[PDB]
């Protein structure tokens, strides 16, 4: 969530 | 994200000219076996950063940016992912830079959905009469041919069926920066 994908 | 095609869409790193490598919280978020495919909009400017990209995806495609070293990079491509057809190009043939007028043409002459381009070092994502067009900023925030106060960007498309959602990473200050935007084909 927070980070997108990423996280 | 089953079904989901993550792009990686970054540029203008101009290592080591201008810059040593992207921020520590960059290279943090940017790990092995999450991204399908790397767009460039080119200047790494050397082979260290095309090695670096690999082994972020196997799938990296470049264009030639006004001061990269290998002259074999494409000036420009497009490519279909999903439901989009993307262009790609470096964009300091665009003059203005970043000029709408002049975008909207490359859009029209590549025929995509998601126009990507560079050269400003200035993040924008935005649609424009339906269509949409990226330009991810420099990784590395170099500076530009005007000015020096740059922000570090990147951005990742995330694709499924005719919706992208465009996320944007920023170091603002020293802390990452995300926005999710969203695009719809008609």
């Amino acid at each position: 969530d927070p980070l997108g994908p990423l996280g | 994200m089953a079904g989901h095609r993550l792009v990686l869409v970054l540029g203008d790193l101009h290592i080591p000219h201008r810059c040593n490598s992207l921020p520590a919280k960059f290279k943090k978020l940017l790990v092995p076996g999450k991204i399908q495919h790397i767009l460039c909009t080119g200047n790494l400017c050397t082979k260290e950063s095309y090695d670096y990209l690999k082994t972020l995806a196997g799938d990296v495609h470049i264009v030639r940016g006004d001061f990269d070293e290998n002259l074999n990079y494409p000036e420009q491509k497009v490519v279909t992912v999903g439901q989009f057809k993307i262009g790609l190009i470096h964009g300091h043939q665009v003059i203005p830079w970043g000029d709408m007028a002049s975008l909207a043409l490359l859009q029209r002459q590549f025929d995509v959905d998601i126009l990507i381009s560079g050269h400003t070092h200035k993040f924008e994502a935005f649609e424009h009469e339906n269509k949409f067009y990226i330009n991810p900023g420099s990784a590395t925030g170099a500076y530009n041919a005007l000015e020096t106060n740059i922000i570090p960007s990147f951005v990742l498309m995330d694709i499924q069926a005719s919706t992208v959602v465009t996320y944007v990473y920023q170091l603002i200050g020293d802390d990452v920066k995300v926005e999710r935007i969203e695009y719809k084909k008609s």
